[PDB]
C-alpha cells in the first residue's frame, strides 16, 4: 500500500518540508533519517512503508522528490533540519526559475528538468511496489507549480494512466494576493488540471490565515503555520493506508465515493477540531460536536460559502478513539440539519472512515494534543463561484492586452489564451447545470 | 441627517422583525 | 431557508401521512372481512340450532 | 458426518466469520491454540461438523476466506482465534475492489475465484458427505458483494445438490457507511435471488437499536454487533450439531419456510438478550423466551414485522425443554396474531429443540421468520435506486469495466416485480 | 428606488408563500392526528371482532356436541 | 393466588410504597438480597401475591415506580431494600411536572404513559389471577395526581372487572404545602370518584396528631409517617397472605363497605400505637385494641367521626382471638353509639379474623370506616377551591397546557354534588 | 437539571465571582478547578480532573473582565466565555440597546446556543444586572428579546437590582430603569429583586458591620442564590426545581417582581449564644428589617411566599411555624389566596468560605415572597423619573444616540399600567 509524493514550486516545497517532518514525526524517525535502537513507539513494521522505504542498515529513504528550477529553497532543505534523511538526489533544482511565467515555466526552461524529473519518479516506481498513486502538491499561482506541474501531470497521465492522482493545489485567495500575474497564471494551468488530477483537493492562503485568527488566536500566522496545518490534514487522510481502523477508506474509496462524473473533482476540505494548547483541556472534544465544526462554514480551508449551492458527497477520515456509534448518529443529526441542503441525487452522500491512531502534533506547534479528529473532504457545487471569480478577473486583464507579451513572445500564443478560458466557462456550465 | 436615517432604518427593521415574532 | 426547510418537513410528513392512510385502509378492509364471515357463521349457528 | 462448509469475504464477513469461529471453538472447547481441552464429551461426537483432525490434536476450521487486501487477512489472524485458521485457506490479493461491484465481480474477483475456487473445492473433497454451503458477508461493498456472489454462482454450478446459507448484511438508510450502497446492494440482491437456496437479511440500524435497548449497552462497537450474528450464526445448527427431540436441519428448515421459490429472503432473531445488570431480576423460561421471540424489536433485520403478515416462522430451541409448552405457545402466538398471519395456511409456525444449551446460558432459542414486511428492506434500496440512477451518478465508474446500463435496468425490474410479488401473496 | 420595490415585492411573495405553506402545515397535522387515534380504534374494533368470532366458533363445535 | 400489583406514583407515593416493600419483605422474610431467611413456612405459602420468583430463589416485588423527574428514583434505589425492584419497571421521565396537574395529566402523562401502560400490562398479564391494582399516589400534587390519575383511568378502561385500591393523602389548612392544593385536589378526586374502586383517604395533619399525642415522639421525620402508612396498607391484605378463622379480601370489603356507588372513600386506622415508654404497662386484650380503635381521634384522618355517621365499618382482626369475644366488643360499640351508626343498617359493622399477627406484636387490628364525615375533608377543599378560582388566579397556569375554563365548573360541581351526597345519608 | 448563569454588566459580573467563589468551596472543587453528582447543575465535567462552569461573564468594558481573566480564577472558565468590548454603554440605556448592544450580543448568543448544545437537561437561564446601568439596561433587555424568541418556553430568572430612593450613584438611572422595566415585564420569567440600600441596612443591623463594601453585598446574595439552587444538587426532603416556582408564585403573567430575603445571618460572635431553631429563624425570615428590598411589606397583601429551608430541619415544625405566621395579626395574605405557602426542605446547610463573615450555621431558611406591596418601588420610580422628564433634562443623549419621545412616553404608560394592575390585584 505505497505511495509517493512529488513537490513542486515554492509553495509546494514549503508545503512538503513541514508535511515530510510531521511524518517522521508520527513514525518515530530521527531526524537523520533513522530509527532509534534504545527506545521505541508504536509498532508496524509495514507503517513506514508507505512513505519510508528502507535500503541500508536502519536509514530510510522517503517518497517524494522536491523539484524546483530555482536553487534557493531545495538547497535551503539540503542545509536545513533534513540532510541525512532525503535522499541526495531526490531534491532537484535547476539554475534559473520560471518567474511567475506559464510559458516559461511549461515550454523553455521547464521542459528540460521534466525528464530529469519522470527518470527518477520511474526509479522510485520501481522500487515500490504497491503504489496506490501520486500525490501532487503545487500553487497553481505561480511559476514551476503550474508550468512545469502541468507537464508533468500531462506526461504522467500517459505513462502510467491507470494510477491515482491526488492533487491538493492552491489558487489564489480572492483578495490576498502575492502576485500580479496570477489569474493568468491560473485559468493556464487549468486546462490540464482539469482531465488529469484525479481528485482535486483545494487549498486557500487567506481561507487559512483566517482560520489561524479565529481559532488558535495567532493573531499574526505565517507559512509556517499554515503548512504545518496543511501537513495535518494530508497526514490525516493518509492513515488509512497505514494504520488499523474498524471502517477503512483508502484512495479507490476516495474516488468511487466523491467522483459522480469525470469532469466534476473539485473538493472543499476542513479538519477538527483545530484549537491551541490553552483552550483545549476547558473544552468537550466530543464527536457530535467537532463534526459539525467540521461542517459549519466558517472553517473550511477554502474562500467559499458553502451555502451558495448544494453538497454532492462528503467523505469524513477519523483518528482517535471515535466509536462506529455517535459518528452515524451525528451524520444524521447533519442530514436533518436546518441550514445545509443536499442535492437529489444522493439519499445516502456519506463515506466514514475510522482509524486508531491519534493526531500527531510538532513540537512547538499552536496546535493542543488531542484524542480524536476528523477531516472532511467534500465535494460540493458552490466551488464554481472561485472559477467564476478567476474568469471574471481574467477578462479584465485580457481585454486589454497587458502582461500578454510575456508569453507570447517566449512560448506560447493567443488561442490558448482563448481555450483555457472556455474550458473555465464550460466547467461552470457543469456546476450550474449539477446545481439543478 | 444621514447617520439619523441609518438609525432609523436599523431600528425600524429590527422593530418589523420584533412584530413578526410577536 | 427557512421556506425551503419547512417545506421539506412539510413534504415527509405528507409521506408519513399516505403511508398511515394506507394502513388504515388495509386495517378496515381486514375488519370488513371479519365482519362479513362473522353474520354468515352467525345464520349458521342459528339454522343448526333450529 | 455432516459438514457446513463456511466462507468469509469482505470486512464484514471476515469479521463476522471470526465471530462465528469464536463461538463454535468455545463450545466445542476449543482453546485458541489449536488442541482441546474440554470437559465434558458429548461434544466430540459433532466435531467433524466445523473441524478437521490432522495430528495429536491439531484440530484447524473448515472455512474459506477471501478479499482483496490482506489489510484483512492481516486483522483477522491477529485477532484472538486466529492461530487455527489454516494458513493455506487465505486467498488474498493485494489490490482492493474499492466500493464497486464491477471490478470486485468482472475483474479482480474473475481472475481470484480461479484459485479461490480451488480451495473451496479441496475442501469440498476433504469432507466425505456434505450438508451445504454457509456464506457470510455484506452486500453494500467492494469485494463482500461482488466476489462472494460471483462464488455463489460458481458453488450453485458445480454443486446443484446443495443449499446455500447466505448471512447478508444490507445497507441501511439512516446508518449510511459509504456512498454507493443502492447500486452494490441491488447488483448483489438480484443476482442472490437466482441462486441463494436461504439468504438471511441483517443490518446495523437494528443491531444499535438492540444493543441500545435490550442490552443496556452504552457504545456498541462492532466487536458486539458481530457478537450477536456470532451467536446467531452458531445457533441457527444446533439441532444438526446436538442431540434433542426434534431435530431439524438445513433442509428441514428450508421446507417448512419456503413456500414459493422466490420467497427465500428470511429476518432473524436470538433470545434471550438483557443487560448484565438485569441478569438476575428474571427468572429464564419457555414463556419468556417466547415472549421475547415474538416481538416487533427482537429481530436484527431492521423492517418493522408489524406491517408486514407472516408467511411461516420457524423457532429453534435450546435446552430441557416441556415440548407441550413450547408447541402450545407457538399455538398461542398463532391464534392471538392472527390478522398478522396469512390465513392460507394451516400451522404458520414450526418449532424445533435441541438439548444443549449454549455455554453460559440455560435455555435458548432462535427465530427465522420468512414474513412479507421485507418487501420494504427492498423498497429502501429501490427508491435509492431510482433517485440516483436517473441522472446517472457515479455511473462512469461502474460502466468503466465493461458493464452496460440494461443491466442496472434490469436490476430494476427484478427488485420491482419481487416486492410486487410479496405484496400480491401478502 | 429600484432596489427597495424590488425587495418589497420579493417580500410581499415570500408571506404568500408563507400562508400557503401555514394553511398546509395546519391540514396535515390535524388530519394526521385525527387517523392515527381512529387507527388505533380500528385496532380496537379487530380485536373485539376477533375475539367474538373466536367464541362464536367455539359455541359452533359446541352445537355439533350437542347434535351428536 | 389473588395477585395485586404495586404502582407508585410521584415522590410521596414512592416513599411510601418503599417504605411498604421493606415492611412486607420483612414480614416475609426476606433480605435486601432477595434470599429467603424466615422462620415459619407460612410465610412462604403466597409470596406470589406481591412477588416474583427470579433465578436461584431471588424475589423480586411487583411494583412499578412511576413519576417526570428521576431525582425520586435514584434516592429510591439507593435506599435500603430498595435493590430488589427491577430495571424494568423503573420508569422515569426528565422534566417533571411542577405541580400542573394540566402538565402532568396531558403534556408529559400523554408521552410517558404509553411506556407505563406497556409496564404495567407486562406485569399484570405475567400473573395468573388479578384481584386489583394497589395504586400508592398522592392528590395535592400535579406529578404525582394528575398523571398517576389518567394512569388510574387507562387502567379502569383496561381491566374493568378487577379491584382498584388508591392510597391518597389530601391536603388541609395545616399541611398545605402547594399553592394550588385545591385546584390539584379537585381535579383529581373528579376523576378518582369516576374511576378507582377504593379510595383510602389519608393526611398528613392527623398523622403528625397521632405521632405527638398517642406515639408520645420527640421529633418524626417522613420516615415514620410513611412507615404508619405502610403498616396500616400492610395490614389491609392479610388475608391472602395468611389463614384466619373468618378471612375476607378486596371485593368482600367494597361489597360490605359500599353500599352506594358513588361512596367509596375511607377513614382507616391502625391498632395498637403504642407509645414506646407506655407500653411495657398496658395489657393487650380485644376490648383495649376495640376501644383504642374507635378512638376518635386514631383515625387517619382530620374528618372528626363523632360529627357524621358510619355508613358502615369493617375492623380486620389479626392474631389468635375469640370470634365471639371480637363481635360482642362490636355489638356493644353499636349498642353504646348507637346514634352515630347508621340506623337504617343492621349490624353496621363487619370483622373479619387472621390467624397471624404482624411481625413483634401478638396482636394487631386494622379500622376501616366509610363515613359520611368525610363531607367536611371535602368541604375544606372546595371551599378553597371557589375562593382561589372566584379570581381566577393560578388559573392561566393550567389553560395554558390545553385545559380550558369548563373543566373547573365541571371539577367543582362534581365535588359539590358528592358532598351533598354525603350530608343526604346524614 | 442543568442552568445557565449568565452575568451582564459591572453588578452582574461582581455578583457572579462571589457566586463561584461559592460553589467551587461548596462542591470541593480547588481554584484551577479538580477534585484531589451534584456538580453536573452548575459545572461540565471535561477532560481528567477538570471542570468549567455553566456562565458567561460579559459587559462592553474590558476593564472589569480583565481582572476575571486574571486572577485567582483565571484558570477556572473556558477563555472564551470571558466576552468583553471595548467601550462600555456610559449609563446610557440607548447606547447599550442600540448602537453598541448590536455587536456583541450576537457573540454571546452564540456562545449561549453552544452551551445549550453542550446541554441535556436544560432547567432555565439566570441572568444577573442592576437595571439603573446602561450596559446592564440595554443590554439586557437586547439579550432578553433574542433568548425568548430562541428558547421562549424555558424559565428565565432575572436577579436584577434596582435602585434605592436614597442611596443612588447616577443620575440618568431613573430613566435607564424605567425603559429596563417595560421588557422585563415580558421578557423575563421570573424577577427576583434586590436594592443596595436594603442590603446595606441589613449589613449595620444583622451583621453589625458599620461601614459595609460590595464584598459582603456580593457575599450574602450569592448565598440567597445558592440556597434557592440547593433543591436541583442536593437530594432533600421535598424537592422544588425552578418550574414549581413559577408556578406556585406568579399569579398572574405580569406579577413576577418577587422579593427576596434570607435568615439567619448572624456573625459568629453571636452564633455561639444564638438560638437557631426553625420557629425563630422563620419569624426572623419573615421580619421586615431582613428583606433585601428597600420595602415595607407590611403596608401590602402577601400572595405567596416560598421558603427554602436548609439543613437540620424537619417538616412538622416548619408546618408549625407556618401556622404561627398565618396566626399572626400584623400579616395577612388576600381573601382568595387561603393556602400561600410553598415549604421546601434540603438537607445540605449552608456553606461559608474562609475569609468569609457569616458562620457555620446548622440550619438557615431562604424566602422568596409575591406581594402587592412591591409596587410602591415602582411609584417611586415614576415620581422620580417624572421629575427629570417634566423638563427633557438628559434626553440629548438618548435622543441623538437613537431614542425618541415616543418610547419614553410608552415606557411611562406601561409603568403606569402596571401600577394599576397592582392596585387592581390588591383589592
Ligand atoms: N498555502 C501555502 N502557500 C504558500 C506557501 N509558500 C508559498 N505559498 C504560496 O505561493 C504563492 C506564490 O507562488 P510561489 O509558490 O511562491 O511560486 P512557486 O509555485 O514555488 O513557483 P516559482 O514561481 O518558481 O517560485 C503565494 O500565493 C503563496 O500563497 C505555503 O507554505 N503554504
Ligand atoms: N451587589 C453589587 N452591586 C453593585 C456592585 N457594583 C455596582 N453595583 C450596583 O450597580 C449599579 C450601577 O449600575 P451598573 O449597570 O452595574 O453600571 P455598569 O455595569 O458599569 O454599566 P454602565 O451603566 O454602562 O456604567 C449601582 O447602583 C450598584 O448598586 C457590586 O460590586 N456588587
Ligand atoms: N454489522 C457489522 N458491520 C460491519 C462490521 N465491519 C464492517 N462492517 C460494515 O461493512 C460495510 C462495508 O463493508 P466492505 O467495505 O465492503 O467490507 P470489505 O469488502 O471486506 O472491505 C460498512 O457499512 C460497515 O458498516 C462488523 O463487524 N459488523
Ligand atoms: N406520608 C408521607 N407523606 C409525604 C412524604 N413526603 C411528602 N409527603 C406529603 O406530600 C405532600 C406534597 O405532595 P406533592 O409533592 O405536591 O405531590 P407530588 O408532586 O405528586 O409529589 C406534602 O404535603 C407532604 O405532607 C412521605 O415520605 N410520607
Ligand atoms: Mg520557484
Ligand atoms: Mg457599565
Amino acid at each position: 500500500r505505497e505511495v509517493i509524493s512529488i513537490h513542486i514550486g515554492q509553495a509546494g516545497i514549503q508545503v512538503g518540508n513541514a508535511c515530510w517532518e510531521l511524518y517522521c514525526l508520527e513514525h518515530g524517525i530521527q531526524p537523520d533519517g533513522q530509527m532509534p535502537s534504545d527506545k521505541t513507539i508504536g509498532g508496524g513494521d509495514d507503517a513506514f512503508n508507505t512513505f519510508f522505504s528502507e535500503t541500508g542498515a536502519g536509514k530510510h529513504v522517503p517518497r517524494c522528490i522536491f523539484l524546483d528550477l530555482e536553487p534557493t529553497v531545495v538547497d535551503e532543505v539540503r542545509t536545513g533540519t533534513y540532510r541525512q534523511l532525503f535522499h541526495p538526489e531526490q531534491l532537484i533544482s535547476g539554475k534559473e526559475d520560471a518567474a511567475n511565467n506559464f510559458a516559461r515555466g511549461h515550454y523553455t526552461i521547464g521542459k528540460e528538468i521534466v525528464d530529469l524529473a519522470l527518470d527518477r519518479i520511474r526509479k522510485l516506481a520501481d522500487n515500490c511496489t504497491g503504489l496506490q498513486g501520486f500525490l501532487v502538491f503545487n500553487a497553481v499561482g505561480g511559476g514551476t507549480g503550474s508550468g512545469l506541474g502541468s507537464l508533468l501531470l500531462e506526461r504522467l497521465s500517459v505513462d502510467y494512466g491507470k494510477k491515482s492522482k491526488l492533487g491538493f493545489t492552491v489558487y489564489p485567495s480572492p483578495q490576498v494576493s502575492t502576485a500580479v500575474v496570477e489569474p493568468y497564471n491560473s485559468v493556464l494551468s487549468t486546462h490540464s488540471l482539469l482531465e488529469h488530477t484525479d481528485v482535486a483537493v483545494m487549498l486557500d492562503n487567506e481561507a487559512i490565515y483566517d482560520i489561524c485568527r479565529r481559532s488558535l488566536d495567532i493573531e499574526r500566522p505565517t507559512y509556517t503555520n499554515l503548512n504545518r496545518l496543511i501537513a495535518q490534514v494530508i497526514s490525516s487522510l493518509t492513515a488509512s493506508l497505514r494504520f488499523d481502523g474498524a471502517l477503512n477508506v483508502d484512495i479507490t474509496e476516495f474516488q468511487t465515493n466523491l467522483v459522480p462524473y469525470p469532469r466534476i473533482h473539485f473538493m472543499l476540505s476542513s479538519y477538527a477540531p483545530i484549537i491551541s494548547a490553552e483552550k483545549a483541556y476547558h473544552e468537550q472534544l466530543s464527536v457530535a460536536e467537532i463534526t459539525n465544526a467540521a461542517f459549519e462554514p466558517a472553517s473550511m480551508m477554502v474562500k467559499c460559502d458553502p451555502r451558495h449551492g448544494k453538497y454532492m458527497a462528503c467523505c469524513l477520515m477519523y483518528r482517535g478513539d471515535v466509536v462506529p456509534k455517535d459518528v452515524n448518529a451525528s451524520v444524521a443529526t447533519i442530514k436533518t440539519k436546518r441550514t445545509i441542503q443536499f442535492v437529489d441525487w444522493c439519499p445516502t452522500g456519506f463515506k466514514c472512515g475510522i482509524n486508531y491512531q491519534p493526531p500527531t502534533v510538532v513540537p512547538g506547534g499552536d496546535l493542543a494534543k488531542v484524542q480524536r479528529a476528523v477531516c472532511m473532504i467534500s465535494n460540493s457545487t458552490a466551488i464554481g463561484e472561485i472559477f467564476s471569480r478567476l474568469d471574471h478577473k481574467f477578462d479584465l486583464m485580457y481585454a486589454k492586452r497587458a502582461f500578454v507579451h510575456w508569453y507570447v513572445g517566449e512560448g506560447m500564443e493567443e488561442g490558448e489564451f482563448s481555450e483555457a478560458r472556455e474550458d473555465l466557462a464550460a466547467l461552470e456550465k457543469d456546476f450550474e447545470e449539477v446545481g439543478a | 441627517d444621514m447617520e439619523k436615517a441609518l438609525t432609523k432604518r436599523e431600528i425600524i427593521s429590527v422593530k418589523g422583525r420584533a412584530t413578526a415574532a410577536k | 431557508e427557512e421556506l425551503r426547510e419547512k417545506a421539506n418537513a412539510l413534504k415527509q410528513a405528507k409521506a408519513r401521512r399516505e403511508a398511515l392512510g394506507v394502513e388504515l385502509y388495509g386495517f378496515q378492509q381486514n375488519l370488513a372481512k371479519l365482519q362479513l364471515n362473522l353474520e354468515t357463521t352467525h345464520q349458521n349457528y342459528q339454522v343448526i340450532n333450529r | 458426518m455432516r459438514e457446513i462448509v463456511h466462507i468469509q469475504g469482505g470486512q464484514c464477513g471476515n469479521q463476522i466469520g471470526a465471530k462465528f469461529w469464536e463461538v463454535v471453538s468455545d463450545e466445542h472447547g476449543i482453546d485458541p491454540t489449536g488442541t482441546y481441552h474440554g470437559d465434558s464429551d458429548l461434544q466430540l461426537e459433532r466435531i467433524n461438523v466445523y473441524f478437521n483432525e490432522a495430528t495429536g490434536g491439531r484440530y484447524v476450521p473448515r472455512a474459506i476466506l477471501m478479499d482483496l487486501e490482506p489489510g484483512t487477512m492481516d486483522s483477522v489472524r491477529s485477532g484472538p482465534y486466529g492461530q487455527i485458521f489454516r494458513p493455506d485457506n487465505f486467498v488474498f490479493g493485494q489490490t482492493g475492489a474499492g466500493n464497486n461491484w464491477a471490478k470486485g465481480h468482472y475483474t479482480e474477483g474473475a481472475e481470484l475465484i480461479d484459485s479461490v475456487l480451488d480451495v473451496v473445492r479441496k475442501e469440498a473433497e476433504s469432507c466425505d458427505c456434505l450438508q451445504g454451503f454457509q456464506v457470510c458477508h455484506s452486500l453494500g461493498g467492494g469485494t463482500g458483494s461482488g466476489m462472494g456472489t460471483l462464488l455463489i454462482s460458481k458453488i450453485r454450478e458445480e454443486y446443484p445438490d446443495r443449499m446455500m446459507l447466505t448471512f447478508s448484511v444490507v445497507p441501511s438508510p439512516k446508518v449510511s457507511d459509504t456512498v454507493v450502497e443502492p447500486y452494490n446492494a441491488t447488483l448483489s440482491v438480484h443476482q442472490l435471488v437466482e441462486n441463494a437456496d436461504e439468504c438471511m437479511v441483517l443490518d446495523n440500524e437494528a443491531l444499535y437499536d438492540i444493543c441500545f435497548r435490550t442490552l443496556k449497552l452504552t457504545t456498541p462497537t462492532f466487536g458486539d454487533l458481530n457478537h450477536l450474528i456470532s451467536a446467531v450464526m452458531s445457533g441457527i445448527t444446533c439441532c444438526l450439531r446436538f442431540p434433542g427431540q426434534l431435530n431439524a436441519d438445513l433442509r428441514k428448515l428450508a421446507v417448512n419456510l419456503i413456500p414459493f421459490p422466490r420467497l427465500h429472503f428470511f429476518m432473524v432473531g436470538f433470545t434471550p438478550l438483557t443487560s448484565r445488570g438485569s441478569q438476575q431480576y428474571r427468572a429464564l423460561t419457555v414463556p419468556e423466551l417466547t415472549q421475547q421471540m415474538w416481538d416487533a424489536k427482537n429481530m436484527m433485520c431492521a423492517a418493522d414485522p408489524r406491517h408486514g403478515r407472516y408467511l411461516t416462522a420457524s423457532a429453534l430451541f435450546r435446552g430441557r425443554m416441556s415440548t407441550k409448552e413450547v408447541d402450545e405457545q407457538m399455538l398461542n402466538v398463532q391464534n392471538k396474531n392472527s390478522s398478522y398471519f396469512v390465513e392460507w395456511i394451516p400451522n404458520n409456525v414450526k418449532s424445533s429443540v435441541c438439548d444443549i444449551p449454549p455455554k453460559g446460558l440455560k435455555m435458548s432459542a432462535t427465530f427465522i421468520g420468512n414474513s412479507t414486511a421485507i418487501q420494504e428492506m427492498f423498497k429502501r434500496v429501490s427508491e435509492q435506486f431510482t433517485a440516483m440512477f436517473r441522472r446517472k451518478a457515479f455511473l462512469h465508474w461502474y460502466t468503466g469495466e465493461g458493464m452496460d446500463e440494461m443491466e442496472f435496468t434490469e436490476a430494476e425490474s427484478n427488485m420491482n416485480d419481487l416486492v410486487s410479488e410479496y405484496q400480491q401473496y401478502q | 428606488g429600484t432596489e427597495n420595490e424590488v425587495l418589497y415585492v420579493e417580500n410581499a411573495r415570500m408571506e404568500r408563500r408563507l400562508e400557503r405553506t401555514e394553511r398546509a402545515l395546519e391540514t396535515n397535522m390535524d388530519r394526521l392526528h385525527i387517523m392515527d387515534e381512529h387507527l388505533k380504534n380500528v385496532q380496537q374494533e379487530l380485536k373485539y371482532t376477533q375475539t367474538r368470532v373466536e367464541a362464536k366458533n367455539k359455541e359452533i363445535e359446541s352445537e355439533k356436541h350437542l347434535n351428536a
